[PDB]
């Protein structure tokens, strides 16, 4: 039970940060592409 | 404001495409002319060799 909760917390925390970082980077790219469509 | 910068940047690429593309078309035409005029001179050299052979015969 300790190993399950420990490994799942460490995994899920790492994923939440990494996935949210990727979401922000892809959000910046959406805004960048929408402006460059003017040229 | 912004529309002028877009139009000038598109025209900048247009100049860089066109001047080079005209030079490439000239390069190809000059090379074809080089081969064609060389063949015309080769026919004259051939005719000299044939006349010279006929004279020796």
């Amino acid at each position: 039970n300790f190993e399950k909760i420990e490994n799942e917390l460490k995994e899920i925390n790492t994923n939440q940060e990494a996935l949210k970082r990727n979401f922000l980077e892809l959000t910046e790219l959406k805004f960048i592409l929408r402006k460059t469509q003017q040229f | 404001s912004q529309s002028q910068g877009i139009q000038q940047l598109l025209q900048a690429e247009k100049r860089a495409a066109e001047k080079v593309s005209e030079a490439r078309k000239r390069k190809n035409r000059r090379l074809k002319q080089a081969k064609e005029e060389a063949q015309a001179e080769i026919e004259q050299y051939r005719l000299q060799r044939e006349k010279e052979f006929k004279a020796k015969e």
